[PDB]
Order: structure tokens, then C-alpha cells, then sequence
């Protein structure tokens, strides 16, 4: 019995889940099948995926909405092959561990006093489920500088070369509060100061 | 040093691997029987230094009715 | 919020005090919390944390599952007088070693602080 | 006149007292132990001592404690109480200075300095900020600019600095909760130089 694809799931801002698995690697073009249930709860009765995903024409994917989200509760996916019945798998996935918040924005800056900087930020989610990861560099710096930060997003830079342009970006991760998602969001929309 | 065989506790048993000091030991409540929560099944053979003698620590198990 | 992240805090420190340790005691575990009857299964995850503290005869255990306790009480006590039915007995869930029930712990604070 | 405590979020609480034998007992409201300490004159007109509740790293107290403080002096064949209060510890912090101050790297212009911090409660996780100022060659410690760190970051790269020039550095700490929390005192000042 050929092994399927791992689905792996992660959860946008708790807004929606995207469920993707590799549809390459299969020596029949197939569309493969996917039902979910959460354990426990009201919620664990077999549901079909009424939003299939697909790349190159075949399926590769499920969506589920905000209200199909149950994030303390185990999530149960079954992939099957319709053409091979026995290939069947699943897998049971803790939700609030998968947690992608969207990038963090409105990025700002302002003089806190001589030569020190505080930067700003907003995330389009609940402040205290969030930590995040501030990142800075000049024009010169081979790589960037980090500091991680928690729920207050706030964070103030006390020495800045002021013959140096600066440049600020900020991520986010559903960690550790509320779950413990190990993958950070996309990098913010990146703001400068200064100039060279 | 050696530990001497260790009181009963209601409705369970217990098969000690060593007698001798420092060895800890599990009772386990028999058939029909559950650990009550917040209760410990855990005793060891600890040393009465006022006495120079060993005795099972007292466990706070409570072996209650299944469930 | 508020005694529940230092709960989290405590249960952090627990984790790593046990890893020098050696108990292996089992201890029930409610690892898929009903909303229905969280407050029944936090009750029990309280009432478990005691072995550890009684089978581990080490200090710093003792203050933090102490610390932990009055303040997860604190807050079920402001929770109101809500009553929970037909939940299960602490003695019906899955006994698990110290390592699962740690983290099924950490599950259903973090679904509190959510 | 003045009774003032603090807890070092640990194990400590230091109470000094303004106004001949007196010291401050501590009447925990859920705890099983008591404690006192023999106030000593630290000027002519204030005592202080320390409560010691355990162990430098121990964790005495939580928020949900409310330990009532008296100050009790003896008078002839009787005490007296000339002060109470009833202390909210997690109201009334303030931690040990940082400490092991170091050099990570020193250039020409620039240098990374980094601290640790003592007896600091893991309940505050990174809810913590830090404050910092660098003693100049022809200036004092009282003309130092506040360089402010809104985040638990324990280190700090001064820039803009001038080559083969002595500098000090000292930095202090404070949790973000409670009312009447201060901060630490400064740390033991670290000397430095830039390379030539
Ligand atoms: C979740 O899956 C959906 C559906 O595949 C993704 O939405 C697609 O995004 C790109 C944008 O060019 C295109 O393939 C389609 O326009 C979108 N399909 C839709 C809207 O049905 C979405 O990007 C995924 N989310 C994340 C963050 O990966
Ligand atoms: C200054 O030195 C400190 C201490 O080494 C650096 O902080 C470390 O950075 C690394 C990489 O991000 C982290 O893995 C460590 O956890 C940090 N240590 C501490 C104590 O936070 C810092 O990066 C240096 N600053 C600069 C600008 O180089
Ligand atoms: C997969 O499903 C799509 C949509 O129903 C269909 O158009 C396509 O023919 C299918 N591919 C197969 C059966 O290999
Ligand atoms: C970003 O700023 C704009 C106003 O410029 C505002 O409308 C929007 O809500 C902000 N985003 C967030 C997440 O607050």
C-alpha cells in the first residue's frame, strides 16, 4: 500500500485553515479525498471538505472557515485514494500549536528623545496570544539585528547612528500564551529612518 | 540496611523489588479499584534517624470503587 | 489573563525542575478538555499536581505546585458560581506519565487564557 | 512618619522605617510562616531591615498574597505598633540591581555590553524593561542621558562613540506590574575602552 502525502494545516489568523498536501511524487494523477471531525466537543461527526484546493487540475488541498475552526480541540484529517481505497491516512493535529497570525503593519517610528528611536506596531489579532521578533539593520550591516519582544509590541532602540539610514521590520508568533506555534508570520512591511 | 515488609494499604497490593533503604516502591489498587486523585500510590524505604531504623514512607493512597 | 499566564509560568518551572528527577508516577489526564466541563477537568489537573509535589521531595517543587494552586483557585473562584453536569469523575480520564500531563496542562491554560 | 517596604519578587522584602528597640513583622495572609527582622539605624532619622522568607532564588509570594506589615517598637515594659500595612507584594516591587556586567565585542566607535539580572521572578517572563547611561570623560553620572530599553533585552550596542576613550556604563531594572514599583538601584558602574 503506497504511502499518501502528509497533510499539513495551518491556521491564518484564525480566520481561515489552509489543509495542502504534495500532489507530485504519485505515479496515477489522482484526487485525493479529505474529511475532518474534531475530537471531543459537539464537532466530531465526519464532515467533507467543501473546499477543495487544487494544483495542476488534481486536488492538493482543503480550506475550512472560521466557524469549522476549533482551535482546543484535537483536528482529525483523513486522506484517502478513491482509485486505492486502502491507501487511507490519518492524522490528528493540535490546532493552536498551527497558528499563523498575518504580518504585523503600520509600522512607526518616533524620536523618543536625542539619537533614540521607539518603533510602533499593530496586528490584526488579539495582543496577548502574540509574541514577536524585531529585526534592524543599516545599510552596512552584513546581516540583521534581532530582539524578541512580547505582548506590549513596543520597542525603543536607546543609540542610533544618526549618519546611518535604518531599516525596521517586525514578525509574529502564536507563542506561547495562547498555544505554541513553532512558525513565525511574514515579515511586516519594512519602514526606514535616517539617511546616509 | 533493609526495610521491613510494608503496611497494607485497603484494597491494594504491593510486590517490593528491594527491601534495602532508599528503594522506592508502587502500590497498586486491585481489581474494581482506581488511585483516588490528589492521593499517591509512591512509598520508599527512608531511615528513622532519630532511631537508626527503616521504615516505608506512609502513603497518602486511597484506593476508591471504579468508576 | 492575569493568574493563568503565571499559572503557565509555574507549570514551565515544574517542567524543568522534573527533568532532573526521576517520577514516574501516572497521572490522570484529561488531554481533549470539553468546554463543557473545562473547569471540572482543570479541578482535576489541580488535584493531580499534588502527587508530584508529594512524590518529589524537593522544595522548589513544593512552593511552585503551592504557588500554582492558590492562583488557579483564585481564578475559578472569580469564575463564578457556574455549575458543571455530566462530566467525568478525575478517576475516569487516561492515565499518563508526568511529561503528557504537563503538557495537556499547558493545553487547557492556554484554552483559559484564550 | 514613613513606613515603605519592597519585594524583590523572590524572597525578600526591605522595609525601611522614619520617625529604642523596633523591628517590621510580616503577617502573610495564606501562608504558614511568619517573619521579622531587627530594624537598624541606616541614618539618625530611618531604620531598615530585611525580611528574609527563603532562599535567594525561591518563590514566597504570588500575586493572589497580601502579608500584613508592622513595624514594632519596644516601649518599657510594653511594644508598640507605629506602623501597618497591609502589602500587596506584586504592587510593591523592586528587583536587585542587574549584575555581571561585560564587554561582548569593543570597536573604535562602537561596543556591546551585556548584563544579567538577580533574583528576578520567572512570572514576569520578558515583561520587563531596563534603563542605562554612560559616563562621559568630562562629564558626571548626573549628566548621563536615560537610554531606555521598553523591553526585556539584556544588552545594548552604544554607538557613536570616540576611539581610544574611557567610558562607564551602568544599567538598572524594573518589572512592568504594579502600582507603586520603582526601579532598581544602578548596577556596579563597568569601565571601558574604545579601541585606538
Ligand atoms: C489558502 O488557500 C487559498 C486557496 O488556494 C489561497 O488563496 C489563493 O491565493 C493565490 C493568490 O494569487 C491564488 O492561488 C488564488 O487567487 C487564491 N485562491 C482562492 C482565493 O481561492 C491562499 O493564498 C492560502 N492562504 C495562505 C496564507 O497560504
Ligand atoms: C550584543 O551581545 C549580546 C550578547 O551576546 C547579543 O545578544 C545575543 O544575540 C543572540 C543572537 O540573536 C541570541 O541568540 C542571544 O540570546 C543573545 N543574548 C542575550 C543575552 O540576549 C547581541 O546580539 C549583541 N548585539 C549586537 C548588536 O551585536
Ligand atoms: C479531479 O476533480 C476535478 C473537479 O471535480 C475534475 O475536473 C478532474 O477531472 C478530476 N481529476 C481526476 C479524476 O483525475
Ligand atoms: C493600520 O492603520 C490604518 C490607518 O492608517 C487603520 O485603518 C488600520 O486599522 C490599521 N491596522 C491595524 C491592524 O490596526
Amino acid at each position: 500500500p503506497l504511502p499518501l502525502p502528509e497533510v499539513q494545516c495551518f491556521v491564518f489568523n484564525v480566520e481561515y485553515m489552509n489543509c495542502t498536501w504534495q500532489s507530485s511524487s504519485e505515479p496515477q494523477p489522482t484526487n485525493l479525498t479529505l474529511h475532518y471531525w474534531y475530537k471531543n466537543s459537539d464537532n466530531d461527526k465526519v464532515q467533507k471538505c467543501s473546499h477543495y484546493l487544487f494544483s495542476e487540475e488534481i486536488t492538493s488541498g482543503c480550506q475550512l472557515q472560521k466557524k469549522e475552526i476549533h482551535l482546543y480541540q484535537t483536528f482529525v484529517v483523513q486522506l484517502q485514494d478513491p482509485r486505492e481505497p486502502r491507501r487511507q491516512a490519518t492524522q490528528m493535529l493540535k490546532l493552536q500549536n498551527l497558528v499563523i497570525p498575518w504580518a504585523p503593519e503600520n509600522l512607526t517610528l518616533h524620536k523618543l528623545s536625542e539619537s533614540q528611536l521607539e518603533l510602533n506596531w499593530n496586528n490584526r489579532f488579539l495582543n496577548h496570544c502574540l509574541e514577536h521578533l524585531v529585526q534592524y539593520r543599516t545599510d552596512w550591516d552584513h546581516s540583521w539585528t534581532e530582539q524578541s519582544v512580547d505582548y506590549r509590541h513596543k520597542f525603543s532602540l536607546p543609540s542610533v547612528d544618526g549618519q546611518k539610514r535604518y531599516t525596521f521590520r517586525v514578525r509574529s508568533r502564536f507563542n506561547p500564551l495562547c498555544g505554541s506555534a513553532q512558525h513565525w508570520s511574514e515579515w511586516s512591511h519594512p519602514i526606514h529612518w535616517g539617511s546616509n | 540496611i533493609t526495610c521491613p515488609p510494608p503496611m497494607s494499604v485497603e484494597h491494594a497490593d504491593i510486590w517490593v523489588k528491594s527491601y534495602s533503604l532508599y528503594s522506592r516502591e508502587r502500590y497498586i489498587c486491585n481489581s474494581g479499584f482506581k488511585r483516588k486523585a490528589g492521593t499517591s500510590s509512591l512509598t520508599e524505604c527512608v531511615l528513622n534517624k532519630a532511631t537508626n531504623v527503616a521504615h516505608w514512607t506512609t502513603p497518602s493512597l486511597k484506593c476508591i470503587r471504579d468508576p | 489573563m492575569g493568574n493563568w499566564v503565571n499559572v503557565i509560568s509555574d507549570l514551565k518551572k515544574i517542567e524543568d525542575l522534573i527533568q532532573s528527577m526521576h517520577i514516574d508516577a501516572t497521572l490522570y489526564t484529561e488531554s481533549d478538555v470539553h468546554p463543557s466541563c473545562k473547569v471540572t477537568a482543570m479541578k482535576c489537573f489541580l488535584l493531580e499536581l499534588q502527587v508530584i509535589s508529594l512524590e518529589s521531595g524537593d522544595a522548589s517543587i513544593h512552593d511552585t505546585v503551592e504557588n500554582l494552586i492558590i492562583l488557579a483557585n483564585n481564578s475559578l473562584s472569580s469564575n463564578g458560581n457556574v455549575t458543571e453536569s455530566g462530566c467525568k469523575e478525575c478517576e475516569e480520564l487516561e492515565e499518563k506519565n508526568i511529561k503528557e500531563f504537563l503538557q495537556s496542562f499547558v493545553h487547557i491554560v492556554q484554552m483559559f487564557i484564550n | 512618619s514613613q513606613f515603605t517596604c519592597f519585594y524583590n519578587s523572590r524572597a525578600q522584602i526591605s522595609c525601611v522605617w522614619s520617625q529604642t528597640s523596633c523591628q517590621v513583622h510580616a503577617w502573610p495572609d495564606r501562608r504558614r510562616w511568619q517573619q521579622t527582622c531587627e530594624l537598624l539605624p541606616v541614618s539618625q532619622a530611618s531604620w531598615a531591615c530585611n525580611l528574609i522568607l527563603g532562599a535567594p532564588d525561591s518563590q514566597k509570594l504570588t500575586t493572589v498574597d497580601i502579608v500584613t506589615l508592622r513595624v514594632l517598637c519596644r516601649e518599657g515594659v510594653r511594644w508598640r505598633v507605629m506602623a501597618i500595612q497591609d502589602f500587596k507584594p506584586f504592587e510593591n516591587l523592586r528587583l536587585m540591581a542587574p549584575i555581571s556586567l561585560q564587554v561582548v565585542h569593543v570597536e573604535t566607535h562602537r561596543c556591546n555590553i551585556s548584563w544579567e539580572i538577580s533574583q528576578a521572578s520567572h512570572y514576569f517572563e520578558r515583561h520587563l524593561e531596563f534603563e542605562a547611561r554612560t559616563l562621559s570623560p568630562g562629564h558626571t553620572w548626573e549628566e548621563a542621558p536615560l537610554l531606555t530599553l521598553k523591553q526585556k533585552q539584556e544588552w545594548i550596542c552604544l554607538e557613536t562613540l570616540t576611539p581610544d576613550t574611557q567610558y562607564e556604563f551602568q544599567v538598572r531594572v524594573k518589572p512592568l506590574q504594579g502600582e507603586f514599583t520603582t526601579w532598581s538601584p544602578w548596577s556596579q558602574p563597568l569601565a571601558f575602552r574604545t579601541k585606538p
